[PDB]
């Protein structure tokens, strides 16, 4: 049993979690592109920009982060983004997209100048993260709480964040017995995914430090949200 | 100065 104001936090959540567009003047691409290096990297960057202000829109829009200090309040961008971007992504790679959609960016992510040290442990974390069976409210839930994890570099006041992130991870922990009820493991093994989704932090570093070294270029969104 | 991040909190 929810209660309910848990009851009103998740719907809070679910409608700004729906919201989630990529556009399809973007999404067309994946089909409708020619097949190279430079144009894959180049449909990855549009992609990443249009999502890093969708996450935005979400993250302004989680209870009380608007309160919060404005310093802390960038630090945790910054310090989320790489994560809630791949979980994100592990979301689209185990959903039934439209047909070839799934295929073919596949197969632009693995040209895009993506060494395989870091195309190996994305595509075995998405697998990972399939074999859990997630729902739409267990993905909003996660993102919500990875994006307000008070304990990221630069932040000021933990307990601020703190005070925020509980009480969704009580929705979720009560949400496991609820639609899990044989499994009392399900709650900690999706803490458990956190710890492997916390490597795409380093993965993530080196595949722009090897990007950059071959003078590819990305937006200036995308250089504020990734930088220093 | 991270300009844009700001703009895009501050807004509607
Ligand atoms: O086909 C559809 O209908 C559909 C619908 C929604 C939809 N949303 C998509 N995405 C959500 C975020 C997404 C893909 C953009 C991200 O990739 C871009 C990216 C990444 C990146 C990747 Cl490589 C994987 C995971 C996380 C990240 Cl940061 N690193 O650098 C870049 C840019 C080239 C510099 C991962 S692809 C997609 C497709």
């Amino acid at each position: 049993e929810l209660t309910p104001d848990q009851q009103t936090l998740l719907h809070f959540i679910m409608d700004s979690y729906n919201k989630q567009r990529m556009p399809q003047e973007i999404t067309n691409k994946i089909l409708k592109e020619e097949f190279s290096a430079e144009e894959n990297f180049l449909i990855l960057t549009e992609m990443a920009t249009n999502h890093v202000q969708v996450l935005v829109e979400f993250t302004k829009k989680l209870p009380g982060f608007q309160t919060l200090d404005h310093e802390d309040q960038i630090a945790l961008l910054k310090g989320s983004a790489v994560e809630a971007m791949f979980l994100r992504s592990a979301e689209i790679f185990n959903k039934k997209l439209p047909s070839g959609h799934s295929d073919l960016l596949e197969e632009r992510i693995r040209n895009s100048g993506i060494s395989d040290e870091y195309i190996t442990p994305m595509f075995s974390f998405y697998k990972s993260i399939g074999e859990l069976k997630m729902t739409q409210e267990e993905y909003a839930l996660l993102t919500a709480i990875v994006i307000l994890s008070p304990d990221r570099q630069y932040i000021k006041d933990r307990e601020a964040v703190e005070k925020l992130q509980e009480p969704l991870l009580d929705v979720l922990q009560k949400l496991c017995k609820i639609h899990q009820p044989e499994n009392p493991q399900h709650f900690a093994e999706l803490l458990g995914r956190l710890t492997e989704l916390r490597t795409f932090n380093h993965h993530h570093a080196e595949m722009l430090m090897s990007w950059r070294v071959n003078d590819h270029k990305f937006t200036p969104l995308l250089e504020e949200i990734w930088d220093v | 100065d991270h300009q844009l991040l700001r703009y895009l909190l501050d807004k509607d």
